[PDB]
RNA sequence: AGUAAAUUAAGAAUAGAGAGCUUAAUUGAAUUGAGCAAUGAAGUACGCACACACCGCCCGUCACCCUCCUCAAAUUAAAUUAAACUU
RNA sequence: AUAUACCGCCAUCUUCAGCAAACCCUAAAAAGGUAUUAAAGUAAGCAAAAGAAUCAAACAUAAAAACGUUAGGUCAAGGUGUAGCCA
RNA sequence: UAACCCAAACUAAUUAUCUUCGGCGUAAAACGUGUCAACUAUAAAUAAAUAAAUAGAAUUAAAAUCCAACUUAUAUGUGAAAAUUCAUUGUUAGGACCUAAACUCAAUAACGAAAGUAAUUCUAGUCAUUUAUAAUACACGACAGCUAAGACCCAAACUGGGAUUAGAUACCCCACUAUGCUUAGCCAUAAACCUAAAUAAUUAAUUAACAAAACUAUUUGCCAGAGAACUACUAGCCAUAGCUUAAAACUCAAAGGAC
C-alpha cells in the first residue's frame, strides 16, 4: 500500500544502474566516456575493497599475511581495466613499510586466485600494491631532516597612489597658477 | 460530471456582462475639464493628446483625441465613443472628430 | 517543478501578517463594535417576532440571549 | 559643545597615575586631554594636532598645567621628530592616546569648510597656515580625473555609486569652479533624481544626505589621515613602554580595520577578496600576536548617547598593551 | 639549443636624416617535476526560474503622480413596509 | 560624411579541428544519428595531413591554416554604393 | 501614387446572435480522516483468526544528571579564533535518581480511518452491514500555540555574550529561557502529498510528454484564463494578531505544464 522505498527507487535507478545486457569493452583481460562505465568501475572497486579485505585480515592467503593484519587505504582499478592499483595503510616505520611491501607483493597472485575461485568476481584482473606518494614523502622530508646538520648552536596600502595623485593635482595647480522568407517572390513570378 | 450532477445542476451559470465606459450606449456627450498629456506605458514613446470630459452620465473620464493636432478647450464640447487606447492605460474613451466643438483633422 | 506560485503567496502571507501585526489595536475595535452591531440586529429580529405575532410585550420570563459576548 | 566622547573608558583603561608619561596624537580640542588631566594632577602628558589652532588650544590650556601637559604641532609621520626634539622626555610612554576624526571646532565652524550642512570654502583642511601649499577639497575635485576621483570616493568614502557621482563632479567643475561645501553638495546630488538626495538611512535609524561620503572621502584623500595613521600607529609603538596600554577610537571602518589589524598582528596590505569562494572556512601566520587586548571586545556609544553626540556614533574603542 | 644572452656586419627607404626595422654571421649557456591545491581549456555527469544568455534573471522596505476598492466616528438624506379592530 | 553599404588587403581565437553540401534512418524529428567479438549511418569536397621551400639526408624553422567569432582595422593605398560642396 | 473591398451607400462605436455529454498525478480541479440518511447504481451471502493500532498499569538496559572518593592544572570551543571555565577535568566492578528518550534487530514493510504507531510484560481490544455513494450531524486529527498545576536529563525560538563582515538584527562559538514531558481543556492547521476519490472489470480488439502501462463502468465531490486573493464583506466557532466559508472592482494577453 504505502512503500518508502519507492520515493528513492527511480532516482537511483539512474545513478546506480543501466539498462541493456552490454558489458564494457574494459571489463575484458585484453575511447568515448559512457555512464555505464562510472558504474561499472565503481562497484567492482567496492567490491574488491569489500573482498580483498577479506583476504588480508583472514586466513586463506598464508599465515604471515594473516598476522600482517594489512588494512586498506583504498581499491582503484584502471578505466583501461588493464590491473588493479591496491593502495594499502602505510604505518610510519619505513622499514617495516618496505618489507610489508614485498610480503603482499609476492602473493598477489594468490590473493587473486582466492577471490576468483570464491566466485565473488569472476574476472579480476593482475593486482598491485601501492603507497601513497603522500605518506612516502612526508616519511623522507623526516629522515632528511634527521640526517640534515642545523650548524652550530603607506599609498600603496590604501591602495590610491597618493603621491602619484598629489603630482597630478601639484600639476594642475601648476597649470592654474521575417519579412523576405514570405511568398511573395514566388507567387509573384520572380524565379 | 455525471448525468445526474449535470442534471442536479443544469447549464453553466453565466456572468453578467457589466458594463464599460460608455455604460452601453453608443456615444455619449462630455463637457471639456482639462487638456493634458499622458504617456505610453513602454516599449511605446510619445505625448499622447488626451482631455478630462464630465460625460452627461455626471461622471468623469480621460478621452483620448485621435488625430493630427486639436483645438479643444476647456468648457466645449465633444461627443465620445468607445475604444480603448492600448498604449494609454486607463485610457477607456476616444473623442469623435467632426462633431460638436470638435472638428475634423486640418489636412495637410 | 519550480516552487514560484508558492513563492508569490508566500510573499502575500508574509505582508499580510505584518500588516495585522501593524493595525492589530485597531483591528480589535472594529470586531468589538460588529459584535455590538451584530447583537443589537440579533436582538432587533426577535422583537419583531413578537410583534408582528400581535403580543405587546415579549413573553413572559424571555430575556433574549447575549450570544456575540465575551460568554465563553 | 562636543563632549569627549568614550573618555570614561579609556580614562579608566589608560589609568593615569603619578610618575607616568602619557601622549596624544590628536589633541584637536583637548577635551580627552583634558580628562586625563583631570583624574590625575601630577600625570605627566604630551599633546599633539595637525591644526595649529588646536595647537593653540594647548598652548593655551598649558596654563592651567604648566608642565603636565606638552604641546607640539605636526602629523602622525612628524610625531616621531617632534618628540624627538625633546629629546627622551617621553621616553617609555605608559599610553598613547590616538584619537581620530575631525575635531569639534573644525567642523563645527563653517569656515574650515568640513561641514556640508553649512555654507562655506571648500577647505576641509585639518591643517591651517602651517602649510599653506597643501591641496585643499576645492582642488582635489577641481584637479583629478573620473578614474582618481572615483577611486578616492570608493576607496576613502567606500562609495557605492562612485562613477555616477565622479562624472557629476567633472561635468561641474568644468561649467563652474567648486570651490563651496553646499556646492558640491548639490553637485553631487545631482548625479542621481530628486528622490535619493536625503533617503539613506543609516544604521541609527536617522536619514542622512548622499553626499556624505564623497565628504568624508575627500576629508580624508585631502589630510591623508589613513596613511599618516599608519605611520602614526607604529611609532606610537616605538615610542610605547612595555606593559603599555595603548587606546584608539575609530568612527569608520577604513581607520577601524587599521586599528583592528595592526593591534592584532594582521597588516594593512592583505589583499582583498570580492565575495566569491572567500575563505572564512576551509571546508597559518608569520609570528603570534604582540598585544595584550584589554579590551580587544569593541562597542559603539550606547544609542540614547549618540543622539547626543551622531558624529560618535561609529566610535570603536580599542585598547591594547604592548608586548 | 646553436636557443637565450653577448658581440658584429649589411640592407631597405633619403639629397641628408632612427637608439627603429629587415636580414646574415660570431661566441655560447642554465634548466625542464614523485606536477594539477588553485587558474584556464577539453571531456563526462548533474542542476538551471538564464536565452540580452551570471556584466543574467530577480524579491522586499522607502519615495511622487494616477486608477479602483475597503474600513470607520458621527450627521443628515431620501427612501421601504404592514396590518390590529369596535359599533 | 558613413569601415554600421562595400571591394581590396589584414588582425584575433589559430597550427585551434573543424566547416559546408548530397543522401539515408526515427511509433516525429525542437533535434539526433556511436558501440570493431560493432547496435543506423553512408559516399564525395575545403581545412588539416601529405607535398614543396631553407639547393644530400633527416629533424627543425618558415610557409600553410577552412567555415565562423570581435557590425575588429582600414572611405587618408587605390576603387566604389548612398548623401553633400561646385565663386 | 497605384491597387483592393464594398457600393447609394460606406466606415466607427454600442448591442445582440454561437452556450454543460469537457476535465481533475505534474497545467484550474479527489475534500486531513472515518461513520450513520435519502436517491441512483450494483449482486452477493461473509468476516476475523499474536509482526510497531489504541488505552491502562507495571517494568528497565544503555547513555546522561546529581552526590561522594581520588585526581591533571587547566577545562571547553573553531576552518582559525574569541568568549566561556579551573565551583572545572579524568577514573570509580561507589551511592542516588527513575527525568527524558527507546541502539542493534530494521537489508523488515506490519498495524491503524487518517493522524500516527516498533524497549519489555500483563489486562482490555480490532471481526460478519452485498458493494459504491454524506452534511447543515457525530467522533477524530502531526508540529507549533493558548489555559491551570507539575516535571526538567538533554535539546532549544527569544535574549545576552564572543567571532565574522563595508554592515551581519544571520550562517559558526558559548550561556540561558518560552517550548518539547505529565495531568485536565482548548486550538483544528501541514508539501495533513502515493501531489493516485472509492468500487468492480479487462489486458486487446492502447505511446502528447514526463511520472505511476492503458482503459471501461457506477456514485459522489470538485474545476472553468492569470493576478488581485490562504484578501474584503457575511455567517459559524472555547478560536480575539485565529480557523473554516469566500467575492468584486481593477490590471494583463497571457499565466501555467512537459521536453
Ligand atoms: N594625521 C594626523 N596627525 C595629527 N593630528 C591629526 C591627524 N588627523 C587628524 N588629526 C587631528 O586629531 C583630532 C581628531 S578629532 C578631535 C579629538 C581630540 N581628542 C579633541 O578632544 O578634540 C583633530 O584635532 C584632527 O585635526
Ligand atoms: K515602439
Ligand atoms: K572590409
Ligand atoms: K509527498
Ligand atoms: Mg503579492
Ligand atoms: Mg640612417
Ligand atoms: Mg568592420
Ligand atoms: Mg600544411
Ligand atoms: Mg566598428
Ligand atoms: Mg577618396
Ligand atoms: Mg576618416
Ligand atoms: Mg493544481
Ligand atoms: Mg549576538
Ligand atoms: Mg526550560
Ligand atoms: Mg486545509
Ligand atoms: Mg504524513
Ligand atoms: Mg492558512
Ligand atoms: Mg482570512
Ligand atoms: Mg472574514
Amino acid at each position: 500500500s504505502k512503500n518508502l522505498l519507492k520515493k528513492f527507487a527511480s532516482k537511483t535507478r539512474k545513478k546506480f544502474w543501466y539498462e541493456g545486457p552490454s558489458l564494457g569493452s574494459h571489463l575484458t583481460p585484453r575511447k568515448k566516456t559512457r555512464k555505464e562505465d562510472s558504474i561499472r568501475l565503481r562497484v567492482l572497486n567496492g567490491l574488491l575493497y569489500k573482498s580483498l579485505t577479506e583476504l588480508l585480515c583472514t586466513p586463506q592467503v598464508s599465515q604471515e599475511v594473516y598476522d600482517l593484519n594489512v588494512e586498506l587505504s583504498k581499491v582503484s582499478v584502471t578505466s583501461d581495466f588493464s590491473a588493479c592499483r591496491v593502495y594499502w595503510k602505510t604505518g610510519v616505520s619505513a622499514e617495516q613499510n618496505k618489507h610489508t611491501e614485498s610480503v603482499l607483493q609476492r602473493s598477489a597472485a594468490y590473493m587473486r586466485h582466492l577471490l576468483i575461485s570464491q566466485q565473488t568476481l569472476r574476472n579480476v584482473p593482475p593486482i598491485v600494491f601501492v603507497q601513497d606518494k603522500r605518506d612516502l614523502v612526508l616519511a623522507e622530508v623526516d629522515r632528511l631532516l634527521a640526517e640534515a646538520d642545523f650548524g652550530p648552536p603607506h599609498p600603496n596600502l590604501c591602495g590610491i597612489d597618493h603621491e602619484a595623485l598629489n603630482k597630478q593635482i601639484m600639476e594642475y595647480k601648476r597649470k592654474k597658477e521575417h519579412r523576405d522568407a514570405s511568398p511573395r517572390s514566388f507567387l509573384l513570378g520572380e524565379e | 460530471a455525471t448525468l445526474n450532477q449535470m442534471h442536479r445542476l443544469g447549464p453553466r451559470k453565466e456572468p453578467p456582462k457589466r458594463l464599460g465606459p460608455t455604460e452601453g450606449r453608443p456615444q455619449l456627450k462630455g463637457v471639456v475639464l482639462r487638456t493634458f498629456i499622458r504617456k505610453p506605458k513602454k516599449p511605446n514613446s510619445a505625448n499622447r493628446k488626451c482631455c478630462r470630459v464630465r460625460l452627461s452620465t455626471g461622471k468623469e473620464a480621460v478621452c483620448f483625441i485621435p488625430g493630427e493636432g486639436h483645438t479643444l478647450q476647456e468648457h466645449h464640447v465633444v461627443l465620445v465613443e468607445g475604444g480603448r487606447t492600448q498604449d494609454l492605460p486607463g485610457v477607456k474613451l476616444k473623442v469623435v472628430r467632426g462633431k460638436y466643438d470638435c472638428g475634423h483633422v486640418q489636412k495637410k | 517543478k519550480n516552487v514560484l506560485k508558492i513563492r508569490r503567496r508566500k510573499m502575500n502571507h508574509h505582508k499580510y501578517r505584518k500588516l495585522v501585526k501593524r493595525t492589530r489595536f485597531l483591528r480589535r475595535k472594529v470586531r468589538e463594535g460588529r459584535l455590538k452591531k451584530k447583537q443589537i440586529k440579533f436582538e432587533k429580529d426577535l422583537k419583531r417576532i413578537w410583534l408582528k405575532a400581535g403580543l405587546k410585550e415579549a413573553p413572559e420570563n424571555w430575556q433574549t440571549p447575549k450570544i456575540y459576548l465575551k460568554n465563553k | 559643545l562636543h563632549i569627549p566622547v568614550m573618555v570614561d573608558q579609556v580614562v579608566h583603561c589608560l589609568a593615569p597615575q603619578k610618575g607616568q608619561v602619557f601622549l596624544d596624537m590628536t589633541f584637536g580640542s583637548g577635551g580627552h586631554t583634558r580628562a586625563i588631566l583631570q583624574k590625575e594632577p601630577d600625570v605627566m602628558v604630551y599633546a599633539l594636532d595637525r591644526d595649529p589652532v588646536a595647537y593653540a588650544i594647548a598652548e593655551q590650556l598649558s596654563r592651567l598645567y604648566p608642565t603636565q601637559i606638552q604641546a607640539l604641532l605636526g602629523q602622525f609621520s612628524q610625531a616621531e621628530a617632534l618628540l624627538m626634539k625633546a629629546g627622551v622626555q617621553p621616553g617609555t610612554i605608559d599610553g598613547i592616546l590616538m584619537d581620530l576624526g575631525c575635531s569639534s571646532m573644525q567642523l563645527d565652524a563653517p569656515e574650515r569648510g568640513f561641514s556640508l550642512r553649512k555654507d562655506g570654502p571648500l577647505d576641509m583642511r585639518m591643517d591651517g597656515d602651517r602649510y599653506p601649499d597643501t591641496p585643499t577639497a576645492s582642488d582635489v575635485v577641481n584637479a583629478l580625473d573620473q578614474q582618481a576621483l572615483a577611486s578616492i570616493l570608493r576607496a576613502y568614502g567606500e562609495e557605492k555609486h562612485a562613477k555616477k557621482i565622479a562624472s557629476a563632479i567633472i561635468q561641474a567643475r568644468s561649467t563652474y569652479p567648486i570651490s563651496r561645501t553646499q556646492q558640491l553638495a548639490s553637485i553631487v546630488a545631482g548625479a542621481f533624481p530628486p528622490s535619493a538626495v536625503y533617503a539613506r538611512k543609516d544604521l541609527l535609524q536617522r536619514s542622512t544626505h548622499i553626499a556624505t561620503k564623497t565628504f568624508q572621502a575627500l576629508r580624508i584623500f585631502v589630510n591623508n589621515e589613513l596613511n599618516e595613521l599608519y605611520a602614526g600607529l607604529r611609532t606610537a609603538e616605538k615610542f610605547l613602554k612595555t606593559g603599555g596600554r595603548l587606546v584608539a577610537l575609530s568612527f569608520h571602518s577604513l581607520e577601524d580595520r587599521i586599528v583592528k589589524r595592526f593591534l592584532l598582528g594582521i597588516s594593512m596590505t592583505e589583499r582583498f577578496n570580492l565575495s566569491i569562494r572567500q575563505k572564512v572556512k576551509q571546508t597559518s601566520v608569520r609570528a603570534p600576536l604582540k598585544w595584550e587586548l584589554i579590551h580587544k571586545k569593541v562597542l559603539t556609544p550606547e544609542d540614547q548617547d549618540v543622539q547626543d553626540n551622531p558624529r560618535g556614533r561609529s566610535a570603536k574603542l580599542r585598547a591594547a598593551i604592548k608586548l
